[PDB]
């Protein structure tokens, strides 16, 4: 009956990630055994998938890297790791992934995406950008 | 001249209300210090009550005095009940602000204030 | 083996239990708390991360200061913050709570809850998207993930 | 005089006072109040810390946007001190612990570190350097802590002349280790004392008076090579002081004699605990050392701070030791202690 | 036109069957077992929850989030120090102190935004006549200290050498509405 | 024809204008300067001593059943000697009309309360006092409703600075929330936006 | 095009740096002073000077509505080259 059909789909998910070790790397790391079409990959390592059958919101997902900039992000995975060209697609702002519709290239757009930094070094520290407004008087260097 | 009265025929009559409000506070300092755990002793609490009155002892308009008394009773109502907590009652004592100086030379040394 | 190594694993154990059981306090002041409910709503369930709302400060680990903090309320917020047993965390949410926000220049708004409670993470926005607060909660969880409290104890 | 350092404003937050300061004991008990009085006015306090970033959390108050900068360091490891005392104008060294740890002796917390802070500050080019010792810091002393501070006080001055050596008496405060100590003797049925506390005189000083003194020590043009002694008034007798603590903390009072040799060995037992010990052989001797007179030193009055009597600011700390049926009692019902000029 | 919500139509009409229907209702909790039925249905439904870190909820091109100072394709800064984004900002979050750039152009020497004062209202991007300041989709930039939310021109150009691959597509897909 | 300009239903201007005169000659002892605006809304100015008779009349009278007190505001105008211009907006639910009643006041010239007539005033009635310092007679409770328990001020007065005179912060020396004089980190930037040209010639004021 | 000041600090495109003796440098200790390395003076100069046929040439950002307001330059000068006021582009004739 239909119960065999769904139990057959479960076998596909549990045995559709290369092997056992492949299942482990995603089950405890993403809590999502689903499998869908591989739309593309980043230069950092992020893998983007899509499954049109599922409902809105759950039909596009990432499997993040294990390392982005010498960070060891196997566990410490945060949302600020999707590069801009995919952040548009992953958030359902467009139907076209950057694999088929590449972003316009410019000589000043960042090549290496930088995740959010809040407590690690290489942190943002605000400062004033204007120069001095009042110049003091320098006295003569010799008496009288 | 020719201004309508508010709870005061003349200054002397309005001075009785102030004396009535003072008797309401002097009887009240020993109950707030205990009802809400204040770090002050009753002797110095009554001093602040008296001090807040000498701040306004130079006024002579009957209408103004009545409004001062009306506000004081409201200030007393919020203290009779514990509507205003230890944070609000201890706000009068100014236990944190640096004592602003009076000597001109001290003012001249720090800041551009007159 | 070294005694330091065992210490860190215990440090990571105590931190882990404090990461996956982060109970906030039903303390939404105004107008960000509507998006603090959406965080509790079906789409962005907080029970996923073992995050459960509890009314009593005595049983709350984190305090989400969401909404404008006014002078009349300032004494109450500090009192509630004091009641939370340590270790406790504060997650300032929204512009009104981070700084003064839209009411920075009003006469009855404390310009940011950082003046009254020590804030651990600031979630910008007005209101922050339910994801923006969830990124804040997760970024708070990664803060506990690196405490080093038992590791320093061996060094004392 | 860089234009940034010049003082500005009416005094308070969001102001400038030109008191860029490196406080090396901010996480402690006296450091909390020193930073507060620096941060209450306009001062950029650099707070070196080795603790958890959680234990320094409470210090992110009492200072406007970016008036605090937290840096990590290790006392043994050089080149982390210089990185913190580089741009500062005044360095306030409050480092001090009342017991030995596995890594740090008293020599390594009262003599070595102040030398490293002092040497790293003179080379850096600071103007002042405020140091804290104890009033009973005589070389000819009995406590291991007091004697070490005596050497550290001399060694700090030799490396860094024109230092300000502050010598507070036993400091009492909210999270202190003086009134919160005797008040905690209730957990044992009685309060052991040496010679019932007679022949011992204490001159407690309030923290805010001490921190006001430290904060005004980085302003007053004089007091650049002087040695102070913040003692406070009302030299009580230890029996009368502890009897008064239980007067506010309406518990009991059952003093009894106890030789100092037994009362030290028992104290030495509590010093074996890996955590913060309750008592130690060194803390037994400090509590039972008569405080010298302040005659030959300037003191608080010569610096612009009014000493605060114990009776005024004792209920703030001893309220939490009361129980219900005595939590609401006031200062009036205590018959305060008797001062002794002995 | 009104509508009665809790007004009985006609009453005083009950027989044994109607009487026993109410007895059965009250005396066997029929309308409470009816409420249980709905919750039981909901258990057998797919939860709406989405794994936030791995699948992120939907947005729109007009979304208003982190700020960003844009540049022309050549590389030149768009902002020309016209200073009417701080005229309309209803929180006085923006400050500008522009001076001539020594090559003749009118450019800014300070463009600091206080993200703790900002209310993400979008008036500054619709006031700018060169699209110099925009608001990219970055809603996730929470920090661990108040200071990193006080953005300055250097941060705002970094956010703008980063999200242009996104910001350009968003503007290119809603500028016709504007 | 003119999609921009609002349609003008001049019928409701005549009805209001007739009623304003009807109220004017049925209560002459207090009524002053009844007027009707372009936007068809009536406006009656009343001597402050006549607040109760006018408000009681406009509620009970059969032809004026203004039973709902929409709000009780107050406009501060330092120009005029009687600064505070208390406003009463009223609603009918019978004749489907709104009527405004205005009186003047002063920081030393209180006004009689209305809680006897409209209980809705009660909270609005304190809000004016808390915000403008306009004492009201015969009120039951009359305490601050909005401001903190320790404001020695009246925020909505035009002579009150926007940032206020006091700020709250937490202090460890005293272990409670304390109050200190305000020192803003970035001063409020007052924008001088007024144009120097006569936008509306219909409101010219000759010298 | 970022140059380091003698104190080792990085100068921004607005020419700012903190002196070696300024106390405000503390904020950068254990952190970094982010500066945008894509300067605006240098990038705009690397563009070629366009040559047109008319003596009056329009300039907009290029995309029309995505550029800057429509302006008109005068190219009668021969010693200098006309510059658009919004974007730093340049135009000549001949
Ligand atoms: C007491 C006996 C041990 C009880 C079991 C505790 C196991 C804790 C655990 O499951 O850690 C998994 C966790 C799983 O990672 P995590 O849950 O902490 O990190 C977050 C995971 N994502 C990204 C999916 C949200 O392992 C660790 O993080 C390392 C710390 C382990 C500490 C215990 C060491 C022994
Ligand atoms: C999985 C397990 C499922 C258990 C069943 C859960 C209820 C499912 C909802 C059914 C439903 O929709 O009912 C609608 C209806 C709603 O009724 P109604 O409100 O529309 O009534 C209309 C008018 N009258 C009253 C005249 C019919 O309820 C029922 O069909 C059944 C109501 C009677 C149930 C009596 C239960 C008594 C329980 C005690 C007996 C022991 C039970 C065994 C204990 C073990
Ligand atoms: N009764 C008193 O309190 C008296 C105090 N004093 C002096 O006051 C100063 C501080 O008083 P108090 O604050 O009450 O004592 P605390 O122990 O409360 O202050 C300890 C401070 O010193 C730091 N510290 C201690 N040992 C080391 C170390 N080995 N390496 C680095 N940092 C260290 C602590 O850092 P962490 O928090 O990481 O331990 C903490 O910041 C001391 O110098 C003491 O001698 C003088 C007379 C008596
Ligand atoms: S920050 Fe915005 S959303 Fe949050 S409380 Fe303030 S106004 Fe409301
Ligand atoms: S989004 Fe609104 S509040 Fe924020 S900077 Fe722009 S104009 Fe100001
Ligand atoms: S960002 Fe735009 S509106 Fe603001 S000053 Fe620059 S050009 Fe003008
Ligand atoms: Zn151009």
């Amino acid at each position: 009956m239909e119960l065999v059909e769904v139990l057959k789909r479960g076998v596909q998910q549990v045995t559709g990630h290369g092997g056992l070790r492949g299942l482990l790397r995603v089950f405890f790391r993403a809590n999502d055994i689903r499998i869908g079409t591989l739309v593309g990959e980043d230069k950092y390592g992020n893998k983007y998938y899509e499954d049109n059958k599922q409902f809105f919101g759950r039909h596009r997902w990432v499997i993040y890297t294990t390392e982005m900039n010498g960070k060891n992000t196997f566990w410490d995975v945060d949302g600020s790791m999707v590069p801009p060209e995919w952040h548009r697609w992953l958030h359902c702002m467009t139907d076209d992934p950057p694999t088929t519709n590449p972003p316009t290239a410019r000589k000043f757009i960042w090549t290496n995406h930088k995740f959010n930094v809040s407590a690690t070094p290489e942190q943002y520290v605000p400062y004033s950008t204007t120069r001095k407004k009042i110049h003091e008087w320098v006295p003569p260097s010799t008496p009288y | 001249t020719s201004v309508k009265p508010i709870f005061s025929r003349d200054l002397n009559e309005a001075k009785r209300r102030v004396r009535e409000l003072y008797r309401a506070w002097y009887r009240e300092v020993p109950n707030t210090v205990h009802l809400m755990q204040l770090d002050i002793t009753v002797k110095q609490g009554r001093d602040k009550v008296r001090e807040m009155f000498m701040k306004n002892a130079h006024v002579t308009d009957p209408r103004v005095v009545d409004l001062l008394v009306i506000k004081g009773k409201m200030e007393l109502q919020e203290t009779i009940k514990v509507w205003k907590q230890r944070t609000h009652v201890m706000r009068f004592f100014h236990e944190t602000e640096t004592p602003r100086p009076k000597d001109f030379l001290s003012k001249f040394y720090m800041g551009h204030d007159p | 083996s070294r005694a330091e190594y065992v210490v860190t694993k215990l440090d990571d154990l105590i931190n882990w239990a404090r990461r996956s059981s982060l109970w906030p306090m039903t303390f939404g002041l105004a107008c960000c708390a509507v998006e603090m409910m959406h965080m509790a709503a079906p789409r962005y369930d907080m029970d996923r991360f073992g995050v459960v709302f509890r009314a009593s400060p005595r049983q709350a680990d984190v305090m989400i200061v969401a909404g404008t903090l006014t002078n009349k309320m300032a004494p109450a917020l500090r009192k509630v913050y004091d009641q939370m047993p340590e270790p406790r965390y504060v997650v300032s949410m929204g512009s009104c709570a981070n700084g003064g926000g839209y009411y920075h220049y009003s006469y009855s708004v404390v310009r940011g809850c950082d003046r009254i409670v020590p804030v651990d993470i600031y979630v910008p926005g007005c209101p922050p998207t339910a994801e923006a607060l969830l990124y804040g909660i997760l970024q708070l969880q990664r803060k506990i993930k690196r405490e080093q409290k038992l590791k320093i104890w061996y060094r004392r | 005089l860089h234009h940034a350092v010049i003082p500005h404003g009416k005094g308070g937050r969001s102001s400038v006072s030109g008191v860029v300061a490196t406080v090396f004991g901010a996480t402690g008990f006296l450091g909390r109040y020193v930073v507060n009085h620096l941060g209450r006015m306009g001062s950029q306090v650099i707070i070196p810390y080795r603790c958890d970033v959680y234990d320094i959390m409470h210090l992110r108050l009492m200072g406007d946007l970016g008036q605090l900068t937290f840096l990590e360091w290790d006392a043994r490891d050089k080149d982390s001190i210089r990185k913190a005392v580089q741009h500062s104008n005044v360095v306030i060294n409050l480092i001090g612990r009342e017991w030995e740890t596995r890594n740090f002796d008293f020599e390594d917390v009262f003599v070595n570190i102040p030398r490293a802070i002092a040497q790293a500050s003179k080379e850096a080019g600071v103007e002042r350097f405020i140091h804290v010792s104890h009033l009973n810091a005589s070389m000819k002393s009995s406590s291991k802590s007091l004697r070490s501070k005596a050497v550290g006080e001399k060694e700090v001055r030799s490396v860094f002349p024109e230092a300000i050596i502050i010598r507070p008496s036993d400091i009492f405060g909210r999270e202190d280790r003086f009134l919160n100590h005797f008040a905690n003797y209730r957990w044992f049925l009685a309060v052991p004392l040496v010679s019932l506390g007679f022949k011992t005189v204490k001159q407690p000083v309030y923290v805010a008076d001490v921190s006001k003194g430290i904060v005004n020590a980085t302003k007053d043009p004089d007091a650049v090579g002087k040695t102070f002694a913040f003692t406070g008034p009302n030299r009580y007798l230890l029996f009368h002081l502890v009897k008064y603590i239980f007067g506010m903390t309406h518990r009991t009072f059952i003093p009894y004699p106890l030789p100092l040799f037994v009362y030290s060995w028992i104290g030495k037992l509590f010093g074996l605990s890996p955590f913060e010990p309750w008592t130690t052989k060194d803390k037994v001797e400090r509590i039972h050392i008569s405080d010298v007179m302040p005659t030959d030193l300037p003191g608080l009055e010569d610096l612009g701070v009014q000493p605060t009597p114990l009776e005024l600011k004792s209920i703030e700390v001893l309220r939490r030791h009361r129980t219900y049926r005595w939590l609401s009692s006031e200062i009036e019902e205590t018959k305060p202690a008797k001062t002794v000029n002995y | 036109t009104y509508k009665y919500v809790n007004k009985k139509e006609q009453e005083s009409e009950v027989d044994m069957k109607s009487a026993t229907d109410n007895a059965a209702r009250i005396l066997m909790w029929t309308e409470l077992i009816r409420g249980l039925g709905m919750t039981l249905s909901y258990l057998f439904r797919e939860p709406a929850t989405i794994n936030y870190p791995f699948e992120k909820g939907p947005l729109s091109p007009r979304f208003r989030g982190e700020h960003a100072l844009r540049r022309y394709p050549s590389g030149e800064e768009r902002c020309i120090a016209c200073k009417l984004c701080e005229a309309i900002c209803p929180a006085q979050a923006i400050t500008i102190e522009a001076e001539p750039r020594a090559d003749g152009s009118r450019r800014t020497t300070r463009y600091d935004i206080d993200m703790t004062k900002c209310i993400y209202c979008g008036f500054c991007q619709e006031a700018c006549p060169v699209d110099a300041i925009v608001e990219g989709p970055n809603f996730e930039f929470s920090t661990e200290t108040h200071e990193e939310l006080l953005y300055n021109k250097e941060k705002l150009l970094n956010n703008g050498d980063k999200w242009e691959a996104e910001i350009a597509a968003n503007i290119q897909a809603d500028y016709l509405y504007r | 024809k003119r999609p921009t300009v609002r349609p003008r239903s001049d019928v409701t201007h005549k009805q209001l204008s007739a009623f304003g005169e009807y109220v004017a000659e049925i209560l002459p002892k207090y009524v002053q300067q009844v007027q009707v605006s372009c936007l068809d809304e009536l406006e009656i100015c009343i001597h402050p001593d006549g607040v109760i008779p006018t408000l009681t009349f406009l509620r009970d009278h059969t032809n004026a059943q203004f039973k709902s007190l929409a709000d009780l505001t107050a406009v501060d105008v330092p120009t005029r000697q009687n600064r505070f211009e208390i406003v009463y907006n009223l609603l009918s639910l019978r004749f489907n009309s709104r009527i405004r009643v205005k009186t003047y006041a002063d920081e030393l010239t209180p006004i009689d309360s209305i809680v006897s007539v409209h209980i809705a005033a009660n909270w609005y009635e304190r809000e004016v006092w808390d915000m403008f310092g306009v004492f009201f007679f015969n009120h039951p409770d009359l305490r601050r409703i909005l401001t903190d328990y320790g404001f020695e001020g009246h925020p909505f007065r035009k002579d009150f600075p926007l940032t206020g005179y006091v700020e709250l912060r937490y202090d460890d020396e005293v272990k409670r929330v304390v109050a200190e004089p305000v020192e803003l980190a970035q001063e409020f930037r007052k924008f001088d936006l007024n144009s120097p040209w006569e936008a509306f010639p219909a409101y010219r004021q000759p010298p | 095009g970022v140059q380091v000041s003698p104190s080792g600090e990085k100068i921004t495109h607005t020419g700012q740096v903190y002196d070696e003796k300024d106390y405000r440098r503390v904020r950068f200790v254990d952190r970094q002073k982010e500066v945008n390395e894509n300067f605006a003076i240098d990038l705009i100069a690397q563009q070629p000077v366009n040559e047109v046929e008319h003596r009056i040439i329009a300039c907009d950002g290029g995309g029309g509505a995505l550029g800057h307001p429509k302006v008109y330059i005068n190219l009668d000068k021969e010693t200098k080259t006309g510059t658009c006021g919004y974007c730093g582009l340049q135009f000549k004739q001949h």
